[PDB]
């Protein structure tokens, strides 16, 4: 066992998959999103 | 006694070459050797 106070990336979880069930791969990414912001402090505006 | 050989002979065929020319017929298209389809398969993959 050893251990790894790192948060920043996952560079730990590696490998090739091989079945649509497979558990055991790397990464792969998501879907580009945006900002959708919108706050909750007392009386802010519209931005529609 | 010349005359008269073993091998094949002719006939008379005199000589007066009553006007010959020649025509030449072109047509237009040509050739190609791959094929180079219309419509092709084109791929992509979901795993990284």
């Amino acid at each position: 066992i050893t251990n790894a106070r790192t948060n920043n990336d996952e560079t730990h979880a590696t490998g090739p998959i091989e079945d649509l069930n497979s558990t055991s791969h790397g990464r792969e990414p998501e879907i580009e999103s945006f900002a959708d912001r919108a706050e909750l402090a007392m009386m802010i505006q519209g931005m529609t | 006694v010349g005359a008269l050989t073993v091998q094949p002979m002719r006939s008379i065929r005199s000589t007066f070459a009553n006007l010959a020319n020649v025509l030449i017929f072109h047509d237009v298209f040509t050739t190609e050797d791959k094929p180079s389809a219309f419509i092709e398969y084109h791929s992509d993959e979901m795993i990284v």
